[PDB]
């Protein structure tokens, strides 16, 4: 059982940019696969970013060139950068994880608010 | 719940077949290629990691290199079906398809090998051509073991020396050589037979002609 843990979150203007951190804690692994999703508010759950195990990296269209994840390791932590924020980035962003090591089970963050001002 | 279906969790294949063992994943509409993950292991062998629609080969046990493919078209219709070319015994053994499509859910597949003794090499030669005395010997490889029963054309049981070793060409496989001494005369007909031990392959040898070409 692994447990993520989100932060960052908060209140930036559009153009303004935030690192999002997400801890995880447990039966982690370098070969997981892990994730960013965001859902707005009676929007659906979409998927923003994806790291491998292998570091390659897959991002939806609509935030491609401007968000970056990455993932360290040593620190169990994963990251995403969020730069020239726009108004619509506006959403509550949960860390994902595929477990394979006890068994193959995905975890869920209780997510973190990005409020994106005009 | 989404739940991995699997509409066999066993499979009986044949030694050097190619087989397709399937995992059944739910896809409503066009597919996420991008969200959907697929892993099949057998054991502690990784054998395809599909992520962000492609596979990574740099993870793959070499033992599975080159004969293992993912069907991506079947991918298209919720099937994650595993395809293995010239499958041996060491391919025997639970495999895991293990999906993550809106959830993530596993099964486990028994495939077990089978290795029967269908081919059959022969040799016809004359030890005394005064006495007619000639050495029939069979051979053939499988799993599990296997006695040779010699049969004359009458289909009489005769007396012959089995030989069983390990393989040197494979691995688990028995090499079973059975010969027959018999005084014979040309066009005369034997069988052997190998019957696995816990099918019946026949071969027919047809005593030749004398040779012409032999020293003192
Ligand atoms: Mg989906």
């Amino acid at each position: 059982e692994v447990q993520l843990v989100e932060s960052g979150g908060g209140l930036v203007q559009a153009g303004g940019s935030l690192r999002l951190s997400c801890a995880a804690s447990g039966s982690i692994s370098s070969r997981d696969v892990m994730r960013w999703y965001r859902q707005a508010p009676g929007k659906q759950r979409e998927l923003v970013a994806s790291i491998s195990s292998g570091g390659g990296t897959y991002y939806v269209d609509s935030v491609k060139g401007r968000f970056t994840i990455s993932r360290d390791n040593a620190e169990n932590t994963l990251y995403l950068q969020m730069n020239s924020l726009k108004p619509e980035d506006t959403a509550v962003y949960y860390c994902w994880d595929l477990g394979h090591r006890p068994y193959f089970k995905d975890y869920w963050g209780q997510g973190t608010q990005v409020t994106v001002s005009s | 719940m989404f739940t991995v279906t699997v509409p066999k969790d066993l499979y009986v294949v044949e030694y050097g077949s190619n087989m397709t063992i399937e995992c059944k994943f739910p896809v409503e509409k066009q597919l996420d290629l991008a969200a959907l993950i697929v892993y099949w292991e057998m054991e502690d062998k990784n054998i395809i990691q599909f992520v962000h629609g492609e596979e990574d080969l740099k993870v793959q046990h070499s033992s599975y290199r080159q004969r293992a493919r993912l069907l991506k078209d079947q991918l298209s219709l919720g099937n994650a079906a595993l395809q293995i070319t010239d499958v041996k015994l060491q391919d025997a053994g639970v495999y895991r398809c293990m999906i993550s499509y809106g959830g993530a859910d596993y099964k486990r597949i028994t495939v077990k090998v089978n290795a029967p003794y269908n081919k059959i090499n022969q040799r016809i030669l004359v030890v005394d051509p005064v006495t007619s005395e000639h050495e029939l010997t069979c051979q053939a490889e499988g799993y599990p073991k296997a006695e040779v029963i010699w049969t004359s054309s009458d289909h009489q049981v005769l007396s012959g020396k089995t030989t069983t070793t390990n393989s040197k060409r494979e691995e688990k496989l028995f090499n079973v050589t059975s010969t027959l001494r018999i005084n014979t005369t040309t066009n005369e007909i034997f069988y052997c037979t190998f019957r696995r031990l816990d099918e019946n392959h026949t071969a027919e040898l047809v005593i030749p002609e004398l040779p012409l070409a032999h020293p003192p």
